[PDB]
């Protein structure tokens, strides 16, 4: 019933793990790939969809300098939430400053 | 098929958000391979494409 | 047969623009101005209403 | 210093064979302090070179100027102040052929050096006394910087 | 009573390496696909075919 699997490199290596994100596509995995690549503790972050008939993405996160790849994945999720909350705030504050000039101009 | 004798078989129904949208806002409707042309030499599908695009943009029907 | 409710390419409701397009062509507009003045700006939306053979006024003649 | 080569060149002709790849210009040159020619491909969007432009050239084995260490792995997150990047245009690729006009002798006085910088090639022909450290499949750097006089 | 085998095209021959071969087209598949081009060299008279 869960919707994230983690597939290690050799059962012991925790730097490379390929996250299998169930019920996603290039909507999330292209913007996660954008955030995790902004982390200088990542040698390699890329994604692929497994097969278009399927509904999951593979996400290879490959960390240099002794970190597990759960930390760039969590940081790239929170660091995308903190993009979208701010985009939501500056969008709900420019719709409001447009309705407050459509109305309060000549009416 | 088309009207220039160029059969296709329907291979994959591609979801709409994945289609290459244009600069006008439009997605396409059928994607056609550029490797169906050079052995078949249907120039008439090129002129029909320009012609039908320019007829749908003007309200004309082209001869 | 009858006008589609949505344009095929992008999902714009063009299915309400068939009577108010016959009404513009009966009132002497050109088809290059009866489609812009209905708000069909993309050439996939114009295509649905310019090249439409409304083949149900010919098919209801065979009625009980 | 791991400097395998260092000289001052002067562009005399740009793409004489006429092949004209996009974003890449071929730069035939001659030298000043040695007696050598040079046939280099650049990237012309980023670092533009026109004919008549002198520029210093350095081929080194390591970029760390504090000792020859030859790491190999590219780390963007680490920057050391002992890089040899006081130059402007820096490439990286390996030497794939060296050839010369030997006649039953070793290392004749006109030796070449063919370096392939990921696809952009190079021919540094000259005396064998100036091309010692070029072994085949040695991964060397290119370092150039435009002079103005 | 009593063609220079066609027009030339600059294609290198497989055997002798001459720069120009003479060609002849012919539509040997069905109408669904293709043409077929028969090349024929000038010097060594070698004949190969392609399916487009
Ligand atoms: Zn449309
Ligand atoms: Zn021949």
């Amino acid at each position: 019933k869960t919707a994230l699997e983690m597939v290690q490199a050799a059962g012991t290596d925790r730097h490379c793990v390929t996250f299998v994100l169930h019920e996603e596509d290039h909507t999330l995995g292209n913007s996660l790939r954008y955030m995790i690549m902004k982390n200088p503790e990542v040698e390699f972050c890329g994604y692929t969809t497994t097969h278009p008939s399927e509904s999951k993405i593979n996400l290879r996160i490959q960390t240099r300098g002794t970190l597990p790849a759960v930390e760039p994945f969590q940081r790239g999720l929170n660091e995308l939430m903190n993009v979208c909350q701010h985009v939501l705030d500056k969008f709900e504050a420019s719709i409001k400053d447009y309705k407050d000039q459509k109305a309060s101009r000549n009416e | 098929a088309s009207r220039h004798g160029q059969k296709g078989i329907l291979s994959r129904l591609w979801p709409a958000e994945d289609m290459p949208f244009t600069e006008s806002g439009m997605v396409p409707d059928i994607l056609f391979n550029p490797h169906g042309f050079p052995s078949r030499m249907t120039i008439g599908m090129l002129i029909e494409s320009m012609a039908g695009k320019s007829a749908a943009l003007h309200g004309l029907c082209h001869d | 047969m009858i006008i589609p409710v949505r344009c095929f390419t992008c999902g714009k409701i063009v299915g309400n623009k068939w009577e108010a397009y016959l009404g513009l062509l009966q009132a002497e507009y050109t088809e290059g101005d009866a489609l812009d003045a209905l708000g069909l700006k993309r050439y996939c939306c114009r295509r649905m209403l310019l090249a439409h053979v409304d083949l149900i006024e010919k098919l209801l003649n065979y009625a009980p | 210093a791991g400097i395998l080569f260092e000289d001052i060149f002067d562009v005399k002709d740009i793409d004489p064979e006429g092949k004209k790849f996009d974003r890449v210009s071929r730069l035939h040159c001659e030298s000043e302090s040695f007696k050598m020619d040079l046939i280099l491909d650049v990237n012309i969007q980023i670092y533009p070179v026109d004919l008549g432009d002198k520029f210093r050239l350095v081929i080194a084995s390591t970029l760390y100027e504090d000792g020859t260490l030859d790491d190999g792995e590219y780390n963007p997150t680490d920057d050391r102040p002992s890089r040899a990047d006081q130059f402007e245009y820096v490439m990286y690729g390996k030497v794939y052929r060296i050839e010369g006009d030997e006649t039953s002798t070793e290392a004749a006085t006109r030796l070449s050096a063919y370096v392939s910088y990921g696809g952009l090639l190079m021919r540094l022909q000259g005396d064998a006394n100036n091309l010692h450290g070029f072994e085949v499949d040695s991964r060397v750097y290119l370092l150039m910087k435009k002079l103005a006089f | 009573l009593g063609e220079c085998q066609g027009p030339v095209v600059d294609r290198r021959c497989p055997r002798c390496g001459h720069e120009g071969m003479a060609y002849h087209t012919r539509q040997m598949r069905s109408a669904d696909e293709g043409q077929t081009v028969f090349y024929t060299c000038t010097n060594c008279k070698f004949q190969e075919k392609e399916d487009s």
